[PDB]
C-alpha cells in the first residue's frame, strides 16, 4: 500500500500482493485471445 | 500515540497447514511482527482457522489488513481485522 515501514526479520522472499484482480484485468483485455 | 492497542489484528480463515513460521514470515513484510498466536485446537492439533499476530508498528497492522484481506493463501482467502487482542500466557 506504499508505506515506509521497512519489513521484519522473519521476512523471506515472499510476496504477498493484493491488487492481483487488476493484473488478471491487465491481461483479459483481450477480446479473441486468453482471457 | 504508539502504545495503543491498534498495531493487534485478527487474522482469519487459516489453513490448517499454516502455522506461525508462515504467518510470521508473511507478516513480516508489512512490517515488524513482534507477538503471533497461532490458535491450534488441542484435539486435532491443528489451527482453529484463526490466528493473531501483533506489530512492533500500528501502520504495519493496515499493511497487512488491507493487502492480506481478501488475499488467498493455501487455496483460501484470508481474512484480516483489525481487533484489540489481548493474550493469555
Amino acid at each position: 500500500n506504499r508505506f515506509a515501514i521497512m519489513p521484519g526479520s522473519r521476512w523471506d522472499g515472499v510476496h504477498r500482493s493484493n491488487g492481483f484482480e487488476e493484473k488478471w484485468f491487465a491481461k483479459q483485455n483481450e477480446i479473441n485471445e486468453k482471457k | 500515540n504508539e502504545y495503543k492497542d491498534n498495531a493487534y489484528i485478527y487474522i482469519g480463515n487459516l489453513n490448517r497447514e499454516l502455522t506461525e513460521g508462515d504467518i510470521l514470515t508473511v507478516f513480516s513484510e508489512y512490517g515488524v511482527p513482534v507477538d503471533v498466536i497461532l490458535s491450534r485446537d488441542e484435539n486435532t492439533g491443528e489451527s482453529q482457522g484463526f490466528a493473531y499476530l501483533k506489530y512492533e508498528d500500528q501502520r504495519s497492522t493496515i499493511l497487512a489488513v488491507d493487502n492480506l484481506n481478501g488475499f488467498k493463501i493455501g487455496g483460501r482467502a484470508l481474512k484480516i481485522d483489525h481487533t484489540f487482542y489481548r493474550p493469555k500466557r
